[PDB]
Protein backbone atom coordinates (compact mmCIF):
# COMPACT_ATOMS: atom_id res chain seq x y z
CA UNK A 1 0.00 0.00 0.00
CA UNK A 2 2.94 2.15 0.28
CA UNK A 3 4.87 0.24 -2.47
CA UNK A 4 6.43 2.12 -4.94
CA UNK A 5 7.36 5.24 -3.09
CA UNK A 6 11.10 5.47 -1.61
CA UNK A 7 11.69 7.37 1.85
CA UNK A 8 14.80 9.11 0.73
CA UNK A 9 13.01 9.94 -2.81
CA UNK A 10 9.26 10.24 -3.26
CA UNK A 11 8.24 10.69 0.66
CA UNK A 12 10.86 13.84 0.56
CA UNK A 13 9.79 14.90 -2.59
CA UNK A 14 13.41 14.12 -3.48
CA UNK A 15 14.42 12.80 -7.25
CA UNK A 16 17.42 10.66 -7.90
CA UNK A 17 19.64 11.96 -10.79
CA UNK A 18 18.44 10.07 -13.74
CA UNK A 19 14.62 9.26 -12.85
CA UNK A 20 13.91 11.92 -15.53
CA UNK A 21 15.28 10.20 -18.26
CA UNK A 22 12.27 7.22 -17.63
CA UNK A 23 9.80 10.22 -17.60
CA UNK A 24 10.86 11.87 -20.57
CA UNK A 25 10.60 8.76 -22.32
CA UNK A 26 6.83 8.38 -21.64
CA UNK B 1 36.37 -10.93 -1.47
CA UNK B 2 33.05 -10.94 0.35
CA UNK B 3 32.96 -9.91 3.83
CA UNK B 4 32.05 -12.25 6.50
CA UNK B 5 28.63 -11.99 7.91
CA UNK B 6 27.57 -12.88 11.47
CA UNK B 7 27.68 -16.73 12.05
CA UNK B 8 24.41 -16.35 13.46
CA UNK B 9 22.28 -15.81 10.01
CA UNK B 10 24.74 -18.81 8.59
CA UNK B 11 23.10 -20.97 11.15
CA UNK C 1 25.49 -4.11 -15.20
CA UNK C 2 27.41 -3.15 -18.67
CA UNK C 3 27.43 0.60 -18.51
CA UNK C 4 25.63 1.61 -16.01
CA UNK C 5 26.07 3.99 -13.09
CA UNK C 6 26.64 3.77 -9.38
CA UNK C 7 23.33 3.68 -7.54
CA UNK C 8 22.55 6.27 -4.70
CA UNK C 9 22.06 5.40 -1.40
CA UNK C 10 17.89 4.51 -1.55
CA UNK C 11 17.57 4.58 -5.29
CA UNK C 12 16.68 1.04 -5.14
CA UNK C 13 15.36 0.05 -1.50
CA UNK C 14 13.79 -2.98 -2.77
CA UNK C 15 16.30 -4.57 -4.53
CA UNK C 16 17.25 -7.77 -3.00
CA UNK C 17 20.81 -9.82 -3.17
CA UNK C 18 20.52 -13.72 -3.11
CA UNK C 19 23.27 -15.20 -1.50
CA UNK C 20 24.75 -18.38 -0.88
CA UNK C 21 26.13 -19.63 2.37
CA UNK C 22 29.12 -21.69 1.58
CA UNK C 23 30.97 -20.75 -0.62
CA UNK C 24 29.70 -17.29 0.70
CA UNK C 25 29.12 -15.87 -3.15
CA UNK C 26 26.16 -13.65 -4.43
CA UNK C 27 23.78 -15.91 -6.38
CA UNK C 28 21.35 -13.83 -8.50
CA UNK C 29 19.46 -10.05 -7.58
CA UNK C 30 15.61 -10.26 -6.50
CA UNK C 31 13.49 -7.83 -5.12
CA UNK C 32 11.15 -7.36 -2.28
CA UNK C 33 7.37 -7.15 -2.77
CA UNK C 34 5.98 -7.33 1.11
CA UNK C 35 7.13 -7.84 3.98
CA UNK C 36 7.86 -11.49 3.62
CA UNK C 37 8.03 -12.36 0.19
CA UNK C 38 10.73 -11.79 -2.73
CA UNK C 39 10.75 -12.17 -6.49
CA UNK C 40 12.97 -13.04 -8.57
CA UNK C 41 13.98 -15.83 -11.92
CA UNK C 42 13.60 -19.42 -11.24
CA UNK C 43 16.43 -20.45 -13.15
CA UNK C 44 18.47 -18.75 -10.06
CA UNK C 45 17.46 -21.68 -8.17
CA UNK C 46 16.42 -24.04 -10.99
CA UNK C 47 18.42 -24.61 -13.78
CA UNK C 48 19.66 -28.74 -14.64
CA UNK C 49 21.83 -28.24 -17.31
CA UNK C 50 24.16 -26.67 -15.31
CA UNK C 51 23.26 -29.16 -12.36
CA UNK C 52 22.19 -25.77 -10.44
CA UNK C 53 19.30 -26.89 -7.96
CA UNK C 54 19.19 -24.42 -4.55
CA UNK C 55 16.99 -25.01 -1.99
CA UNK C 56 15.84 -23.26 1.33
CA UNK C 57 18.55 -23.68 3.36
CA UNK C 58 21.35 -23.47 0.37
CA UNK C 59 20.35 -19.55 0.68
CA UNK C 60 20.38 -16.00 2.58
CA UNK C 61 18.30 -12.99 0.99
CA UNK C 62 20.60 -9.99 2.01
CA UNK C 63 18.31 -6.45 1.45
CA UNK C 64 18.94 -2.77 2.29
CA UNK C 65 22.36 -3.30 0.86
CA UNK C 66 24.59 -1.08 -1.39
CA UNK C 67 28.05 -2.52 -1.38
CA UNK C 68 28.53 -5.82 -2.98
CA UNK C 69 30.80 -7.25 -0.94
CA UNK C 70 30.59 -5.27 2.65
CA UNK C 71 28.54 -6.65 5.44
CA UNK C 72 26.68 -3.46 5.73
CA UNK C 73 26.40 -3.25 9.93
CA UNK C 74 22.98 -1.59 10.95
CA UNK C 75 22.14 -1.08 7.18
CA UNK C 76 21.17 -4.06 5.69
CA UNK C 77 19.29 -7.24 7.03
CA UNK C 78 20.26 -10.76 6.16
CA UNK C 79 17.08 -13.40 6.02
CA UNK C 80 16.59 -16.88 6.25
CA UNK C 81 13.80 -18.68 3.59
CA UNK C 82 10.88 -20.24 4.46
CA UNK C 83 10.06 -22.24 1.44
CA UNK C 84 10.85 -20.97 -2.99
CA UNK C 85 8.10 -21.21 -5.32
CA UNK C 86 9.01 -22.14 -8.60
CA UNK C 87 6.43 -21.58 -11.89
CA UNK C 88 4.57 -25.19 -12.50
CA UNK C 89 5.68 -24.44 -15.96
CA UNK C 90 9.02 -22.65 -16.16
CA UNK C 91 10.69 -24.36 -19.04
CA UNK C 92 14.50 -24.75 -18.59
CA UNK C 93 14.23 -27.19 -21.07
CA UNK C 94 14.51 -24.80 -23.80
CA UNK C 95 14.03 -21.10 -23.80
CA UNK C 96 13.27 -20.08 -20.21
CA UNK C 97 9.79 -19.26 -20.71
CA UNK C 98 8.10 -18.10 -17.38
CA UNK C 99 11.06 -17.79 -15.91
CA UNK C 100 9.25 -16.75 -11.97
CA UNK C 101 9.81 -17.51 -8.33
CA UNK C 102 8.61 -16.46 -5.13
CA UNK C 103 10.19 -16.60 -1.86
CA UNK C 104 9.07 -16.53 1.18
CA UNK C 105 10.96 -14.94 4.44
CA UNK C 106 11.19 -16.85 7.74
CA UNK C 107 10.28 -13.82 9.56
CA UNK C 108 8.86 -10.09 7.94
CA UNK C 109 11.55 -7.78 7.51
CA UNK C 110 10.88 -4.36 8.87
CA UNK C 111 11.21 -1.79 6.15
CA UNK C 112 13.81 1.19 6.43
CA UNK C 113 15.06 4.02 4.50
CA UNK C 114 17.12 1.69 2.48
CA UNK C 115 14.35 -1.37 2.65
CA UNK C 116 10.77 -0.54 0.73
CA UNK C 117 8.67 -2.77 -1.25
CA UNK C 118 8.48 -2.27 -4.73
CA UNK C 119 4.92 -2.18 -6.42
CA UNK C 120 3.48 -5.36 -8.79
CA UNK C 121 1.67 -3.72 -11.80
CA UNK C 122 -1.65 -4.02 -12.61
CA UNK C 123 -3.38 -4.85 -16.10
CA UNK C 124 -3.53 -0.88 -17.24
CA UNK C 125 -0.66 -0.01 -15.60
CA UNK C 126 0.92 -2.68 -17.76
CA UNK C 127 -0.90 -1.18 -20.77
CA UNK C 128 0.20 1.93 -20.25
CA UNK C 129 3.59 1.42 -19.70
CA UNK C 130 5.24 -1.45 -21.64
CA UNK C 131 5.85 0.38 -24.70
CA UNK C 132 8.32 0.09 -27.72
CA UNK C 133 10.34 2.95 -27.04
CA UNK C 134 9.78 3.46 -22.74
CA UNK C 135 12.43 3.48 -20.50
CA UNK C 136 12.82 1.08 -17.43
CA UNK C 137 15.87 0.45 -14.95
CA UNK C 138 17.55 -2.25 -14.25
CA UNK C 139 20.11 -2.56 -11.08
CA UNK C 140 22.68 -4.88 -9.95
CA UNK C 141 26.00 -6.21 -8.58
CA UNK C 142 26.99 -8.49 -11.24
CA UNK C 143 29.10 -8.17 -13.95
CA UNK C 144 30.36 -4.82 -15.46
CA UNK C 145 32.16 -6.61 -18.57
CA UNK C 146 30.66 -9.79 -20.63
CA UNK C 147 34.57 -6.21 -13.64
CA UNK C 148 32.79 -6.64 -10.41
CA UNK C 149 31.35 -2.94 -9.16
CA UNK C 150 32.25 -2.27 -5.45
CA UNK C 151 28.50 -0.63 -5.84
CA UNK C 152 25.07 -0.99 -6.98
CA UNK C 153 24.84 -0.29 -10.50
CA UNK C 154 21.87 1.34 -12.49
CA UNK C 155 21.21 1.07 -15.95
CA UNK C 156 17.63 2.73 -17.59
CA UNK C 157 16.93 0.99 -21.09
CA UNK C 158 14.39 1.30 -23.71
CA UNK C 159 11.64 -1.57 -23.92
CA UNK C 160 12.03 -3.06 -27.76
CA UNK C 161 9.38 -3.58 -30.31
CA UNK C 162 8.42 -7.40 -30.21
CA UNK C 163 9.86 -8.58 -33.65
CA UNK C 164 13.21 -6.58 -33.51
CA UNK C 165 13.69 -8.68 -30.64
CA UNK C 166 12.29 -11.87 -32.36
CA UNK C 167 14.94 -10.87 -35.45
CA UNK C 168 17.88 -10.77 -33.05
CA UNK C 169 18.08 -14.12 -31.91
CA UNK C 170 17.62 -18.19 -32.77
CA UNK C 171 15.87 -18.84 -29.18
CA UNK C 172 11.87 -18.95 -29.25
CA UNK C 173 10.82 -16.12 -27.71
CA UNK C 174 6.84 -16.36 -25.76
CA UNK C 175 4.66 -14.06 -24.80
CA UNK C 176 5.94 -14.34 -20.98
CA UNK C 177 9.04 -12.38 -21.81
CA UNK C 178 9.86 -8.64 -23.40
CA UNK C 179 13.27 -7.28 -24.43
CA UNK C 180 14.89 -4.26 -23.74
CA UNK C 181 18.03 -2.35 -25.03
CA UNK C 182 19.04 0.66 -27.40
CA UNK C 183 19.89 -0.67 -31.00
CA UNK C 184 23.25 -0.22 -32.63
CA UNK C 185 22.43 2.91 -34.55
CA UNK C 186 21.01 4.62 -30.89
CA UNK C 187 24.36 5.52 -29.67
CA UNK C 188 23.61 4.51 -25.92
CA UNK C 189 24.37 1.28 -24.27
CA UNK C 190 24.20 -0.64 -21.09
CA UNK C 191 22.61 -4.20 -20.41
CA UNK C 192 22.08 -6.76 -17.46
CA UNK C 193 25.27 -9.43 -17.07
CA UNK C 194 26.39 -12.59 -15.06
CA UNK C 195 25.09 -11.89 -11.85
CA UNK C 196 22.05 -9.34 -12.61
CA UNK C 197 19.89 -12.03 -12.81
CA UNK C 198 16.63 -12.32 -11.30
CA UNK C 199 16.66 -8.57 -10.68
CA UNK C 200 14.23 -5.98 -11.38
CA UNK C 201 12.80 -3.97 -14.39
CA UNK C 202 11.08 -0.93 -13.32
CA UNK C 203 9.33 2.02 -13.89
CA UNK C 204 7.85 4.84 -12.70
CA UNK C 205 4.34 5.28 -13.12
CA UNK C 206 3.84 8.83 -14.32
CA UNK C 207 0.15 8.63 -13.41
CA UNK C 208 0.76 7.85 -9.44
CA UNK C 209 4.45 8.30 -9.52
CA UNK C 210 5.30 4.79 -8.08
CA UNK C 211 7.85 2.30 -8.95
CA UNK C 212 6.57 -0.72 -10.45
CA UNK C 213 8.28 -3.92 -11.49
CA UNK C 214 7.61 -4.83 -14.94
CA UNK C 215 10.25 -7.21 -15.44
CA UNK C 216 12.22 -9.88 -13.68
CA UNK C 217 16.36 -10.07 -15.70
CA UNK C 218 16.10 -13.59 -17.43
CA UNK C 219 18.94 -13.80 -20.18
CA UNK C 220 20.83 -12.53 -22.71
CA UNK C 221 23.32 -13.93 -25.38
CA UNK C 222 26.52 -11.98 -23.98
CA UNK C 223 26.23 -8.65 -22.35
CA UNK C 224 25.81 -5.37 -24.40
CA UNK C 225 26.59 -6.97 -27.74
CA UNK C 226 25.57 -5.00 -30.29
CA UNK C 227 22.15 -5.79 -32.26
CA UNK C 228 21.71 -8.55 -29.17
CA UNK C 229 19.08 -7.46 -26.46
CA UNK C 230 18.33 -8.26 -22.91
CA UNK C 231 15.06 -10.69 -22.07
CA UNK C 232 12.91 -10.21 -18.96
CA UNK C 233 10.47 -12.38 -17.65
CA UNK C 234 6.82 -9.99 -18.29
CA UNK C 235 5.95 -9.85 -14.85
CA UNK C 236 1.93 -9.03 -15.20
CA UNK C 237 1.63 -11.58 -17.53
CA UNK C 238 2.59 -14.03 -14.66
CA UNK C 239 0.74 -12.22 -11.96
CA UNK C 240 -2.14 -14.67 -11.71
CA UNK C 241 0.90 -17.29 -10.77
CA UNK C 242 1.81 -14.85 -8.43
CA UNK C 243 -1.38 -13.48 -6.52
CA UNK C 244 -2.70 -17.17 -6.11
CA UNK C 245 0.78 -18.17 -4.47
CA UNK C 246 0.96 -15.37 -2.05
CA UNK C 247 -2.49 -15.76 -0.90
CA UNK C 248 -2.70 -19.66 -0.65
CA UNK C 249 0.69 -19.80 1.51
N1 LIG D 1 23.22 -17.17 -22.63
C1 LIG D 1 21.96 -17.92 -22.30
C2 LIG D 1 20.94 -17.71 -23.43
C3 LIG D 1 17.92 -20.73 -22.97
C4 LIG D 1 18.52 -18.41 -23.21
C5 LIG D 1 17.56 -19.38 -22.99
C6 LIG D 1 17.90 -20.71 -23.00
C7 LIG D 1 19.22 -21.08 -23.26
C8 LIG D 1 20.17 -20.09 -23.48
C9 LIG D 1 21.45 -17.31 -20.98
O1 LIG D 1 21.39 -16.09 -20.86
N2 LIG D 1 21.14 -18.15 -19.98
C10 LIG D 1 21.50 -19.59 -19.91
C11 LIG D 1 20.59 -20.09 -18.85
C12 LIG D 1 20.52 -18.96 -17.84
C13 LIG D 1 20.62 -17.67 -18.68
C14 LIG D 1 21.58 -16.67 -18.04
O2 LIG D 1 22.77 -16.94 -17.91
N3 LIG D 1 21.07 -15.50 -17.66
C15 LIG D 1 21.86 -14.43 -17.05
C16 LIG D 1 21.35 -13.07 -17.42
N4 LIG D 1 22.17 -12.56 -18.46
C17 LIG D 1 21.84 -11.47 -19.14
C18 LIG D 1 22.79 -10.98 -20.02
C19 LIG D 1 22.50 -9.86 -20.81
N5 LIG D 1 21.30 -9.28 -20.74
C20 LIG D 1 20.35 -9.74 -19.90
C21 LIG D 1 20.59 -10.85 -19.09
Amino acid sequence: ADCGLRPLFEKKSLEDKTERELLESY
Amino acid sequence: DFEEIPEEYLQ
Amino acid sequence: IVEGSDAEIGMSPWQVMLFRKSPQELLCGASLISDRWVLTAAHCLLYPPWDKNFTENDLLVRIGKHSRTRYERNIEKISMLEKIYIHPRYNWRENLDRDIALMKLKKPVAFSDYIHPVCLPDRETAASLLQAGYKGRVTGWGNLKEGQPSVLQVVNLPIVERPVCKDSTRIRITDNMFCAGYKPDEGKRGDACEGDSGGPFVMKSPFNNRWYQMGIVSWGEGCDRDGKYGFYTHVFRLKKWIQKVIDQF
